[PDB]
């Protein structure tokens, strides 16, 4: 049945993490999992985040080529993208929260983390990526989930990358898709450099039985707030940060064409069309909800 | 003048962005058969 | 808003020990249903003249005016005072959001207007939404 | 003269100035450049007035700056016309106005023009690019 | 003459000295020590010392400390009132006369500031019958505030009110567009001067 | 009488909770946890809910307030401005199970709310209901019951784009944008028809005729057109040329680089080194 | 004496301890038992972190307890 | 709700006991809408007789105004404060129906006001009564309403009803032809555009390969 994904087995579990068959291979996991409680979650905490980055755990299983997530709690660091992990707070945290949480009836383990990204893509830093490689050397499994709470509510689609790194010395054999993300100059040059040491899993969503039964019963009366969204007020500030990334990218292919990282004129060009792109689509959604309301003069 | 908040501004806006467009449709064509010339393959 | 016979009907009924009032003046229990008369008519008025005001809170004009700035100063309610018209200013409700908002409430109107009708003829709206897929 | 000039004494400071500019005139490194410096205070001074103004009074202004109305209107023109005041004059009432600019229509605006200016300039380097193809040159006969 | 910080830095070095060896003196030192507090205003903490509280409740010598009360409390009428009123005490001391001005002034400054906040746009007249001075005194007041950036807003003469700034409006937007087109002209300009 | 929101996150977190415990168990059972959110003046939100650990001794349920106190301190480190609102439990009508479980809570805040969840169910709408105590006196006997209260979905942009997703999990762009606007507006449609054709067959003569309905349709087709007003006129036409402008310089951009690869192409033809 | 060591991810280690041993004692024999350096690990006891010099017995051995382990980058 | 229970107490009453339950129904607090003990054949029945003023009042009630009323004040009977309150609340309620920004001028000739301060506590009192939910704006002198209830229907006015819903199905249903059109043409002129460029791209692969041999 579909809930039978819900059911966690503690011995195949046990017999999966004592015959590791991720340690021959290196592209093992290729499939991330993820319940819509968890998703949902995640989302919420990274929106309510704000401006500022906010990080939590994740809590879930394997089998077999694939990782499957079924819960996610936030930790507090106060947030505010401190240096790294905690005052020992959070160390803390963690450790208090799984116990608690062992005794009601969450009985799975956690299987990653999770952090936010907002404005800037859904990508591993530096030290992000330093953070996957020491957790992948010593706990195993571990997947790293990145989050963009403002462009999802810029493009109406969910920016959610789930990655994982490779072993130190170790050099992936080409195979690079590399689809164009756009990324701030302030924050290029660590993308530019840390971009072949991890790997970008394919993520995909599930759900229970009941949650689609109460997802399609919410629906009757969820329909309201599409028809009255009116993203065209909730998101500038964004934009205006992305018409100012934009103008400086622009100076600097105008440096470029002057002077004597290829054709930096294409890729403002390619940021310019989406920020266009976005604002006509919430511009139309406007005028399909005056044809619709405004003008059934009675 | 004027406070650009009228449906005559937005069409003018709307005239600008047609002039525009086909410019750059003429610029893509006249660009396309240089793209295709054999002289253009050699170098 | 508490009107001023309300208020003298419950002074009549209370004992005389628990009207406490400053030596200055301005009792308690008078203060704070002049405050509480500020703050719901806050909620009832776009903008209201310090005239008005006075004859609403019953007050002189000049007090309306001195509680409405320290209850602005203090942060109990949101407002400006425009002394040379000597009007003051409550929320603004923009235009785009009351957009929102009215749509919102146009479309419980359907909602609720579609229970109330599949509350009561049944069997007519089921034949009606079974039919309804096949035209 | 300095004390005076911070706490906005403007009219005794110009005065003070204008008594001590006989005797500055007779130093030595210092006589050049003395027209420069009294023209720079005294703009200075006239700047520093209207900053908390919205609508000044010229006849208060001329009579705290030593000089006529029509002499102050004189002045505040070649200032409004260049540098940091933004303010119109009303010769009516005699009244200085502070001036706030709209920042849309002025973006609209200068967006427009940019827009004209870069179809012509696309226009005109199409036709170069057709006669340079063409290959259209003055011969010496 | 009193040369700013220098000069207060040496008035407080030189009144703990006499406060560590001049015992006897704090009956004329305690008025030269709370004049110091007020000028500080950021002790604010003289009846900390419990020694002091029961010879300044003898009331021979109560001035200083009513014009602390009314000082940090920040009412202007009390304070003259005081001022007036005390006799023989307070006006008669050069070295208090020289340094009332701008106590004086602070507290006048701070109830101006407190009651601006409000009002969008409040008459003068108003003002001066608040701080009990003229008309001309509050307008320069008003004027030395706004040049030091301390409130926001601009004086109407013509109708004698001052109109501060509470609207905000969303300019970030056209500053971003603005930087926009300039950089499209200038590319535009490089990309056609390209071709020659 | 308070207002209540809801959030779909809440219904989620009860659903989550029930499935797990009976693929856990093998066999249904009912679960009981608590709620948070805000409370401003007389309207009550909830955000999030977490769950409780309870036991049962004969007959009874308590509820540990140890563990209760641990996870109370646990979340306000986490939602700092977050607070607690009531319990929850998956089931039918309120029992007296459920009422000794709501004295029980009672002792930690004053009028903690109550929602329930029915997963099995026949009808059409929500299983969700919410209701609050009432202590009255019948019959010379004092007993606190439940009074139910009205509620409505709360309204957030991610958690919008979040259920959606969830709901949907399903080559342009204009594409995407389009069909979610058109699945909205074909659920109004199907309502306004609906009542149309009630409206017409009441009319006509079909069905009895209600008073009370037909006032409702009058009143609800007096709310067209909405917002009529020179003001929201200015604000919209404001936002569209704030748009067109915006729009135009994208074009004039994506033009610049195309003349750009035009030029490099003709210097590198009719250009002889 | 001998206390399983238990992970947040899941893993269990089998290690052997005395009772008199210091807390940086267990880090180096847990150092010595997977590979961790003794600068990048945090044990937690009862929901407590342990200040490392504090030996041990006064914490509270009991035989088989299982002390929390979680990592660290120390600075990078 | 009151109006059933005086529907339940008014089977056996008739002549004066029905004129006495309609003067209580009509000054009883809270009940605003009155079609159902008009719809009442007993009720109805009454126009016969000298009682007829009663069930003009009762019409005046349900479909009326101040106005009206004023009119026709002779032929009617006479009305307390309450009753009196009660129809300009109805008033208010009626303007408010097709008029979404009423201003101050046609409160006060309609409901006959003087100062404005008894408007404005008039307003605050149906305000209050859940009856009609807005906002006053004295600077403009408007009233600007976000709620109204709906009033008492006759029977032809459902024609109304029926046409303005009509119009909001065909409003719909040409939005939705309107979107399905523009997705059909966006998703075409994408694929247009992505053959001519495979297009060139061949020919150039082509001309390439003919020349290098
Ligand atoms: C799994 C977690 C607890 N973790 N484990 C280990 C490892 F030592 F075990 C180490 C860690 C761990 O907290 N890493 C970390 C590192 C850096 C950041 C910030 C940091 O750069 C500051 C700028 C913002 C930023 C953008 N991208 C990463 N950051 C964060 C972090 C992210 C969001 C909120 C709060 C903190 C966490
Ligand atoms: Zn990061």
């Amino acid at each position: 049945s579909i809930d039978e994904i819900y059911k966690y087995d503690k011995k195949q579990q046990q017999e999966i993490l004592a015959a590791k068959p991720w340690t021959k291979d290196h592209h093992y996991f290729k499939y991330c999992k993820i319940s819509a409680l968890a998703l949902l979650k995640m989302v919420m905490h990274a929106r309510s985040g704000g401006n500022l980055e906010v990080m939590g755990l994740m809590l879930g299983k394997v089998d077999g080529e694939t990782m499957i997530i079924m819960d996610s709690f936030a930790l507090p660091v106060e947030g505010t993208e401190t240096r790294v992990n905690a005052q020992a707070a959070a160390y803390e945290y963690m450790a208090a929260y799984i116990e608690n949480a062992k005794q009601v009836g969450r009985l799975e383990n956690a299987i990653g983390w999770y952090h936010s990204h907002p404005g800037y893509g859904c990508w591993l830093s530096g030290i992000d990526v330093s953070t996957q490689m020491l957790n992948q050397q010593f706990q195993e499994p571990f997947v790293a989930v990145v989050i963009d709470p403002t462009r999802t509510i810029s493009a109406g689609k969910v920016n959610l990358g789930a990655f994982r790194t490779y072993p130190k010395g170790y050099k992936p054999p080409d195979e690079g898709p590399s689809e164009y993300q756009t990324i701030p100059l302030n924050k290029i040059e660590d993308f530019g450099v840390h971009c072949k040491q991890y790997y970008a899993l394919e993520v995909s969503y599930f759900k229970s039985s009941l949650d689609r039964k109460l997802l399609e019963l919410l629906w009757n009366k969820y329909w309201v707030n599409t028809l009255s969204s009116s993203s065209l007020l909730t998101n500038a500030d964004y934009t205006t940060g992305q018409v100012f990334d934009l103008s400086e990218k622009l100076e600097q292919s105008e440096a470029q064409l002057g002077r004597g990282s290829e054709d930096k004129l294409a890729k403002a060009t390619r940021d310019s069309c989406k920020t266009t792109i976005e604002a006509i689509h919430g511009l139309m959604s406007q005028v399909i909800k005056d044809k619709l309301f405004n003008q059934i003069n009675i | 003048p004027e406070k650009y908040n009228n449906p005559a501004m937005l069409h003018n806006i709307d005239q600008e962005m047609l002039k525009c467009i086909e410019l750059d449709e003429r610029l893509k064509a006249m660009d396309q058969e240089i793209t295709v010339n054999p002289q253009f393959v050699q170098k | 808003i508490i009107r001023g016979n309300q208020l003298q009907e419950f002074a009549a009924m209370l004992m005389p020990h628990q009207k406490a009032t400053t030596a200055d003046g301005s009792s308690i229990l008078d203060r704070a249903v002049i405050e509480h008369n500020l703050l719901s008519a806050s909620k009832l008025y776009n903008n209201i003249t310090f005239e008005e005001l006075g004859a609403l809170l019953e007050i002189p004009a000049a007090k309306a005016e001195k509680i409405a700035s320290q209850m602005i100063t203090e942060g109990r309610m949101n407002g400006f005072i425009d002394q040379i018209d000597g009007i003051v200013h409550f929320e603004t409700r923009e235009a785009l959001p009351t957009w929102d908002k009215q749509i919102q409430s146009l479309c419980f109107q359907v909602n609720n207007l579609l229970e109330k009708i599949s509350q009561t003829a049944p069997e007519w709206t089921a034949q009606a939404m079974e039919a309804q897929m096949a035209q | 003269i300095i004390f005076k000039f911070y706490e906005s004494k403007y009219a005794s400071c110009l005065k003070m100035l204008d008594e001590m500019k006989d005797n500055l005139l007779l130093d030595m490194y210092l006589a050049p450049h003395v027209r420069t410096l009294y023209t720079q205070i005294r703009n200075r001074a006239l700047i520093q007035y209207f900053s908390p103004y919205v609508s000044a009074d010229m006849h208060r202004m001329a009579a705290a700056f030593n000089t006529t109305v029509a002499a102050l209107e004189d002045e505040l023109t070649q200032l409004i016309l260049e540098g940091l005041i933004s303010a119109r004059v009303d010769s009516h009432s005699k009244i200085l106005y502070a001036r706030d600019v709209d920042q849309r229509s002025t973006t609209f605006e200068k967006s427009l023009l940019m827009g004209k200016e870069f179809q012509r300039r696309a226009k005109a380097m199409m036709l170069r690019a057709a006669v340079l193809r063409n290959q259209i040159h003055v011969k010496s006969p | 003459e009193g040369e700013f910080e220098k000069a207060h830095t040496d008035f407080f070095e030189a009144f703990k000295n006499y406060d560590e060896s001049g015992s006897p003196r704090r009956t004329t030192c305690l008025k030269y020590l709370v004049l110091a507090n007020m000028l500080m205003k950021s002790g604010i903490n003289p009846f900390d010392s419990q020694e002091a509280k029961p010879y300044k409740n003898d009331p021979e010598i109560l001035a200083m400390t009513n014009l602390v009360s009314a000082y940090q409390n920040n009412d202007i009428t009390e304070f003259e009132k005081i001022l007036k009123t005390n006799h023989s005490n307070i006006m008669d001391d050069p070295f208090i006369r020289e340094h009332i001005e701008e106590l004086l002034r602070n507290i006048r400054t701070q109830v101006l500031i407190k009651l601006i906040k409000p009002y969008t746009r409040i008459h003068i007249p108003f003002i001066s019958k608040e701080l009990n001075i003229d008309v001309a005194d509050v307008e320069s007041l008003l004027v030395q505030c706004i040049l030091d950036n301390t409130i926001h807003g601009r004086i109407d003469q013509v109708n004698q009110l001052l109109e501060l700034d509470h609207q905000k409006r969303g300019g970030a937007r056209y500053t971003a567009l603005d930087k926009w087109t300039n950089q499209l002209n200038s590319l535009n300009q490089a990309v056609v001067s390209k071709l020659a | 009488s308070v207002s209540v929101a809801l959030h779909p996150l809440v219904i989620l977190n009860i659903s989550d909770h029930w499935i797990r415990m009976r693929s856990q168990e093998g066999r249904p059972v009912q679960v009981i946890g608590a709620l948070i959110g805000k409370q401003e003046g007389r309207n009550i939100e909830v955000m999030n809910s977490f769950e409780l650990l309870s036991h049962t001794v004969e007959e009874k349920i308590i509820i540990d307030k140890e563990y209760y106190y641990t996870k109370e301190e646990q979340f306000k480190q986490v939602f700092k401005e977050l607070e607690f609102l009531g319990w929850y439990t998956t089931g039918g009508p309120p029992d007296p199970s459920d009422i000794h479980v709501h004295k029980q809570v009672c002792e930690i805040i004053e009028s903690p709310l109550f929602l329930k969840l029915n997963p099995m169910t026949k009808h059409t709408d929500l299983p969700v209901s919410v209701f609050e105590s009432v202590i009255d006196i019948i019959n010379g006997e004092a007993t606190m019951l439940f009074a139910e209260l009205t509620y409505t979905l709360a309204t957030e942009e991610a958690e919008r784009i979040g259920v959606d997703h969830v709901a949907r999990m399903t080559n342009s762009t204009v594409a995407e944008h389009l069909i979610a606007q058109h699945s909205a507006i074909k659920m109004l449609h199907s309502r306004v028809k609906l009542i149309l054709e009630y409206v017409k067959a009441s009319e006509a003569g079909e069905v009895p005729f209600n008073h009370e309905i037909l006032r409702e349709a009058y009143a609800l087709c007096h709310c067209l057109p909405v917002l009529s007003t020179d003001k929201f006129k200015t604000d919209f036409y404001d936002q569209c040329n704030d748009v067109g402008l915006m729009a135009y310089l994208g074009t004039i951009t994506k033009t610049c680089n195309t003349m750009n690869q035009f030029v490099n192409k003709f210097n590198v033809l009719y250009d002889r080194q | 004496m001998l206390i399983k060591v238990k992970t947040l991810t899941g893993k269990e280690i089998e290690i052997d301890i005395e009772p008199t041993d210091k807390v940086e004692r267990i880090k180096e024999r847990v150092e010595e038992k997977e590979g961790i350096p003794p600068q990048q690990q945090r044990l937690i006891y009862s929901g407590k972190q342990m200040n490392d010099e504090k030996t041990a017995a006064d914490y509270k051995i009991l035989g088989g307890s299982v002390l929390h382990l979680v990592l660290a980058l120390r600075g990078g | 709700n009151l109006l059933e229970q005086f529907i339940l107490l008014a089977k056996g009453t008739s002549g004066s006991a029905l004129t006495a339950l309609i003067s209580q129904v009509l000054e009883a607090p809270g009940v605003y809408v009155f079609g159902e003990l008009l719809e009442l054949a007993n009720v109805q029945e009454l126009a016969e007789g000298a009682n007829a003023a009663y069930l003009q009042l009762l019409n005046l009630f349900a479909y009326g105004t101040y106005p009206d009323y004023i009119a026709n004040k002779e032929s009617l009977p006479e009305l307390s404060t309450a009753q009196q309150n009660k129809l300009k609340h109805l008033t208010i309620v009626s303007l408010a129906s097709r008029m979404k920004c009423i201003p101050y001028s046609v409160l006060l000739k309609d409901l006959e006001m003087r100062n404005l301060r008894e408007l404005e506590d008039l307003i605050i009192e149906a305000v209050y009564t859940d009856i009609i939910q807005g906002k006053l704006d004295q600077r403009n002198q408007l009233l600007e309403v976000d709620f109204c209830i709906g009033r008492d229907i006759r029977k032809k006015d459902i024609n109304n009803i029926v046409k303005t819903l009509h119009e909001w199905c065909d409003g719909c249903e040409a939005v939705l032809l309107g979107i399905e059109q523009q997705v059909l043409r966006a998703n075409q002129y994408k694929e247009n555009h992505n053959r001519t460029q495979q297009q060139v791209e061949a020919e150039v692969t082509n001309i390439k390969k003919t020349l290098k041999a």
